[PDB]
């Protein structure tokens, strides 16, 4: 229930590294879902990959 | 810098085309390009239209 905007998350410079399935990062702002669930946690570094 | 890439340098200060043929070599620096307080010689396009 919200208007989301993916530019400002993406052109700002503070991620260390931002990979998407699916879909890109350019067209995330045309596209539009029934819903987006955010899944928060903090990991080590080398496991990032994981 | 490299075919079929997005960002602050691909879009708005150096695109390569995504049909692209050639090298890409690249080095660190920190003798000359790096300095104490910073070197601020080096500009990039922050915001185009």
């Amino acid at each position: 229930n919200c208007v989301a905007d993916y530019s400002v998350l993406y052109n700002s410079a503070s991620f260390s590294t931002f990979k998407c399935y699916g879909v890109s990062p350019t067209k995330l702002n045309d596209l539009c879902f029934t819903n987006v669930y955010a899944d928060s946690f903090v990991i080590r570094g080398d496991e990032v990959r994981q | 810098i490299a075919p079929c890439q997005t960002g602050k340098i691909a879009d708005y200060n150096y695109k390569l085309p995504d049909d692209f043929t050639g090298c890409v070599i690249a080095w660190n620096s920190n003798n000359l390009d790096s300095k104490v307080g910073g070197n601020y010689n080096y500009l990039y396009r922050l915001f185009r239209k």
